[PDB]
């Protein structure tokens, strides 16, 4: 809106290139149009998300909307640039829109203090990129199916302006990773699945029967001792964020080392169990986020050639960052143009596509539900799994199919496997 | 057959594979010159993911052809 | 006071309180303040870095509050580094902000001796000659430099520091040092000692492997051959059908417990330094620490390092796993005070006294014993330098014209295309065309001044030229993150620095390390 305020841009949309992308168009006019008519979603504000608004901004781009559940804690003012103390106990979404539509100039973000599963199809059809900066997987795996059941099927054939490309970032400590997806042609976040680690989980037994490490102290406090005898008042739930009760979490933890003479045990690693904290700077994030960041700019105005879906970086020895280009499962529980045509036996029975769907290291849905061919064959979503928590009857009165599920936010979509 | 399979640092340290070495094995000879848990291990040849129940030959891993330890992160 | 820790958790859960402390005392000297220049100050500032001084000489542009989310309009013809300074101020009410109106050759004039008071100067976006200039009055100073750099979509970003030494690591995966190969005393004793599921794996597969011992003398060094059937020897001691869940623990185990001892090739090569070898009372408090290791292996160490003391976590007896973790943490105490000695023994063939070092340094050093790392960066002067550029390298890499180096060289050709011109390749939009083919005559000058037989795909001069100078911020912001952990790296001596020039490119979303 000044005079040389997006030559830092112009340079990239108004001069043509050796690198520039095929159907790149060198125009003067280029940058207005992305000021002006490119809508870009922005999910997740809050480290990445933060870093991400900035970037975008900056870039060319005007009309962002940024869309989070969480209000500002404290804990966050240490990387989440665009909150200040003062605004601690506010939206997220909120504050975060406020700022950078503050900072620069003619700069349009809209908030959304909301869960993305709040918004239904008809909503994300709205934009024409997305970037993601979630702290959680289901999140990333949900808004992965939803951006894909946009996807128009000709046919057979995908209709190009159906897909809405979906970059994601990611972060934990010092390593980082961001990746490009084109639902229904690059690989999904369902299809490179497996490339997260193993969560940690502590057998119970060891838990209760056999603690070495101050973690399975605290585990304990928080995983039992605090359910049995109700801290603060009976079906009062145990508020993670809540000083009063880490401390006494802690302090029960603290005791309970003492019993078993395990020592090791602080606050801030009461915090860190009982939480499920995860370490975090702004040097990292500023780098993953400048990358999705870049992508988009990339992918909106074609200027140059789309990240090939990956990238890992690591700070802790020198500056390190692969990048490859994942292949897309042919038979990606959700990214499948057809059903997922697989049977799980003949004469074995139900009780073995539940187990299946739930361990099998490529799906790891949680709490499913099947439904067939249209009667329901329980689902744990709660009086309606009742009726139901109860096989070979129609172990066979399904035939030889498309049985069909549906896992809790797991993806948005209903998954059809046969 | 002589592989390098290049750790999440860059580091790259060089295994001794014959083909038909399960990918599984694969992994246990990085944990034994590095001490990374096989169970968090995900190898990556040319874009394809090494899944640990084939066979180096599987994946038509051929002489200094090089391997890339990779991860996927939950935070953000 | 208790509201800071509140406010760094997340970030002292990677580099502890006491990080966090020496963070909260450096200073840090930013030279430009543009979009990289601001970015990575403000990945500082955040952090709680103690206080900075940002030393810009420029007036603000409007293409700068253009790309500057610390630079608003209304700041346009104010003096770039007051006006940035003020911004990044607001970030954290625990950081000192400082601005000097004046150019950085204004400085290495009139006053050169001024970036002494620094930890560390980040400079960006700066032109040869003053590069150079600079590169060579801090290193003189023994200042650490760090030059980033934003052209177009590439990130250039090279490091100074003569020798950078650092104890606590932190390295990604290692391997214990459960020492079952070369075990000591009180651990054999303790395996001697020796509810089934409730015993520590180690001590099933000491007590498997003290058997081995006898019907063999052997070792299970073998491998593949040995190892395995040792395995299937450790399955033959399951009780009557029940569990063994440890067992099939210890099994897996045994592809590592075997050898875990030996010192590290990265430790010997410190070992065998002149710094370590030669000491005097010019030699600094990490290298006698050195030394005083070597002196441990030798005498005491039994041939190598001081015992670690932490043991993974094993599904094992609650008094059972503790005891056996104790008899690691005791030894581990022991080696430590015998390092302790030699230390201090140095320390006086030397003058300092012997409670020159820290308890807490010494604990420390010994833990992280196997983990030492140092670092020595090339003088920028060196890699500029005619007879000493580094060559060999450049063109090892040429051998792919699309290896980040490319760029390198590129840079190296638009900067002397600048000293030349006057203006770097197509700034203004007609420029291009006119400009493309005198910047190669430039690449090629440049080729030839060092003798470097290398093909460069002409589309690389197109490119940069393309660019015109130009500092993306998705770009700046980049490098601002990537420069700004390694300038804690620095201030923290906490992790290990990378070495020498960074490269990274926009277009390939690929980075890589170079030349040492
Ligand atoms: N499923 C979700 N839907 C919408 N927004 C989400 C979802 N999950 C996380 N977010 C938002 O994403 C951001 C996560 O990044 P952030 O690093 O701030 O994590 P926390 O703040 O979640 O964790 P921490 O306590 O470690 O800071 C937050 O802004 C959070 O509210």
């Amino acid at each position: 809106d000044w005079e040389g305020r997006w030559n830092h841009v112009k340079k990239f949309l108004e001069r043509s290139g050796p690198f520039t992308h095929p159907d790149f168009e060198p125009s003067t006019e280029s940058l207005q149009f992305l000021l002006d008519t490119c809508k870009v979603l922005v999910i997740g504000a809050g480290g990445l998300g933060c870093e991400l608004l900035k970037n975008l901004a900056l870039s060319g781009f005007r009309q962002i909307h940024v869309i989070d559940m969480d209000t500002i804690d404290v804990s966050n003012l240490n990387r989440q640039f665009l909150f200040r103390p003062k605004d601690i106990g506010r939206p997220k979404a909120e504050v975060a829109a406020e700022f950078l539509n503050d900072r620069v100039p003619n700069c349009n973000v809209v908030p959304h203090f909301n869960k993305i599963q709040d918004f239904n199809d008809t909503f994300y059809r709205q934009f024409h990129i997305i970037v993601c900066g979630l702290d959680s997987i289901i999140a990333r795996r949900w808004i992965n199916g939803m951006l894909i059941s946009l996807l128009n099927y000709e046919d057979g054939v995908l209709d190009p302006s159906s897909i809405v490309p979906l970059i994601d970032g990611g972060t934990e400590g010092f390593k980082g990773n961001a990746r490009v997806i084109l639902p229904g042609m690059t690989a999904c976040i369902e299809c490179t699945l497996e490339l997260y680690p193993p969560q940690v989980n502590f057998p119970m037994a060891t838990i209760a029967s056999m603690p070495r490490l101050p973690e399975h102290c605290i585990e304990y406090v928080r995983m039992l001792q605090w359910p049995k005898e109700q801290p603060f008042g009976e079906g009062v739930p145990l508020d993670g964020d809540d000083p009063e009760h880490i401390q006494w979490i802690f302090q029960k933890s603290l005791e309970r080392a003492s019993q078993y003479n395990i020592r090791g045990v602080t606050y801030r690693l009461t915090q860190g169990v009982v939480k499920r904290i995860i370490p975090a700077v702004a040097s990292t994030n500023a780098v993953i986020a400048a990358v999705c960041a870049t992508e988009v700019f990339k992918i909106a105005t074609s200027a140059y050639i789309p990240l090939n879906n990956y990238l890992v970086f690591n700070d802790v020895d020198g500056l390190y960052t692969y990048t490859f280009e994942a292949e897309r499962k042919e038979n990606c529980p959700a990214c499948s143009q057809l059903p997922q045509n697989i049977q799980f036996s003949p004469s074995a029975k139900l009780q073995e596509v539940l187990d299946y769907l739930t361990n099998s290291a490529s799906l790891q849905m949680k709490s499913p539900a099947i439904t067939a061919t249209n009667r329901t064959l329980y689902l744990q979503s709660v009086t309606s799994i009742e009726e139901r928590t109860r096989k070979e009857l129609g172990l066979v009165d399904g035939q030889e199919a498309v049985a069909d599920v549906t896992t809790p936010q797991t993806v948005l979509f209903k998954l059809h496997f046969t | 057959m002589l592989i390098k399979v290049k750790t999440l640092t860059g580091k790259e340290i060089e295994i001794d594979i014959e083909p038909t070495d399960k990918v599984e094995r694969i992994k246990e000879r990085v944990e034994e010159k590095e001490g990374i848990p096989p169970q968090q291990q995900r190898l990556i040849y040319s874009g394809k993911q090494m899944n640990d129940e084939k066979t180096a030959a599987d994946y038509k891993i051929l002489g200094g052809s090089v391997l890339h330890l990779v991860l996927a992160l939950r935070g953000g | 006071k208790l509201l800071k820790e509140q406010k760094y958790d997340r970030q002292l859960r990677l580099w502890g309180d006491h990080g966090q402390e020496a963070l909260e005392s450096a200073h840090v000297c930013l030279i430009n303040a543009t979009a990289t220049g601001t970015e990575i100050l403000k990945n500082l500032v955040l952090p709680g870095i103690g206080s900075f001084t940002i030393i810009d000489g420029n007036q603000v542009s409007g293409e700068d509050a253009g790309n500057n989310f610390f630079l608003q309009r209304s700041s346009i013809g104010k003096n770039r580094a007051e006006a940035a300074m003020e911004f990044l101020q607001e970030l954290n009410s625990d950081v000192s902000g400082s601005f000097v109106e004046e150019s950085p050759e204004n400085l290495l004039d009139n006053d050169p001796s001024f970036f002494c008071r620094f930890t560390v100067v980040v400079a960006t976006q700066l032109p040869e000659s003053t590069s150079l200039r600079l590169a060579d009055v801090l290193w003189n100073s023994q200042i650490p430099l760090l030059i980033c750099r934003t052209y177009g979509l590439v990130g250039y970003m090279r490091i100074i520091i003569k020798e950078h030494p650092v104890i606590e690591s932190h390295p990604d995966n290692a391997l214990e040092d459960l020492r079952l190969d070369k075990p000591f005393p009180e651990l054999r004793e303790h395996f001697q000692s020796y509810d089934h599921s409730h015993t520590p794996w180690i001590v099933i597969i000491a007590k498997y492997l003290a058997q081995w011992y006898s019907e063999t003398n052997g070792r299970i060094p073998k491998t593949y051959k040995e190892k395995e059937d040792f395995r299937d020897l450790i399955r033959q001691g399951i009780l009557k059908p029940e569990d063994e869940e440890n067992f099939e623990e210890a099994i897996k185990n045994v592809n590592t417990a075997l050898n875990t001892t030996q010192i590290p090739s990265s430790i010997e090569d410190i070992f065998n330094d002149d710094r370590c070898i030669n000491i005097t009372k010019q030699t600094p408090s990490f290298w006698i620490l050195a030394r005083a290791l070597k002196e441990f292996v030798a005498k005491e160490g039994q041939g190598n390092l001081p015992v670690r003391g932490t043991i993974p976590d094993m599904i094992a007896d609650s008094g059972k796993y503790i005891k056996l973790q104790n008899v690691y943490r005791e030894k581990a105490k022991k080696d430590a005070a015998a390092v302790g000695n030699h230390v201090a023994k140095l320390l006086q063939s030397i003058g300092q006294a012997p409670e020159s070092i820290s308890e807490k340094e010494l604990k420390l050093l010994c833990s992280n014993s196997a983990f030492l790392r140092v670092v020595r960066c090339r003088s920028l002067a060196e890699e500029y330098g005619l007879d000493t550029i580094n060559k060999d390298e450049i063109i090892s890499s040429m051998d792919n014209p699309d290896n980040e180096i490319v760029l390198y060289l590129m840079l190296r050709a638009v900067d002397r295309f600048h000293k030349q011109q006057g203006r770097y390749p197509g700034v203004s939009n007609y420029q291009v065309e006119e400009d493309i083919g005198k910047l190669k005559s430039c690449l090629t000058g440049f080729l030839q001044e060092y003798g470097l037989s290398v093909m460069v795909k002409d589309d690389y001069v197109h490119e940069f030229c393309r660019y015109g100078a130009a500092e993306p911020h998705t770009i700046a912001a980049f490098l601002g993150g990537a420069a700004a952990q390694e300038v804690i790296k620095i201030i923290t001596k906490q992790f290990v620095i990378f070495n020498n020039t960074y490269i990274y490119s926009g277009m390939s979303q690929t980075s890589a390390t170079f030349q040492l």
